[PDB]
């Protein structure tokens, strides 16, 4: 008996996200302000 | 039918979040059974 699984996860968040198969390229896009994205939030507060 | 009237403008939000999410799968079995018998008899007679 034998089995085998394979599970692959891209994300992208930011940057040129046609280049998410490309890191590289994607690391090339970085420094281009029309990909900035929030990558992360430090503080929320209540709308009330 | 166009079932609304066309708006002048749409509300939207903005979600850049690409994912590629890849599975694979496999399975083999395999089962291999092997049987076999023999008998054997000899007989003999003598006089003068």
């Amino acid at each position: 008996s034998q089995n085998r699984k394979l599970n692959v996860k891209y994300i992208v968040n930011g940057g040129d996200y046609t280049k998410i198969q490309n890191t590289e390229e994607w690391v090339a896009s970085t420094n281009q302000s029309e990909h900035w994205r929030v990558i992360e939030v430090t503080e929320v507060t209540a709308v009330a | 039918r166009e079932l609304i009237v066309r708006p002048d403008t749409l509300r939207a939000i903005i979600n850049n979040r690409a994912t590629i999410e890849t599975t694979t799968m496999e399975a083999e079995f395999t089962e291999t059974l092997m049987e076999s018998n023999y008998n054997s008899a000899s007989v003999k007679v003598s006089a003068p």
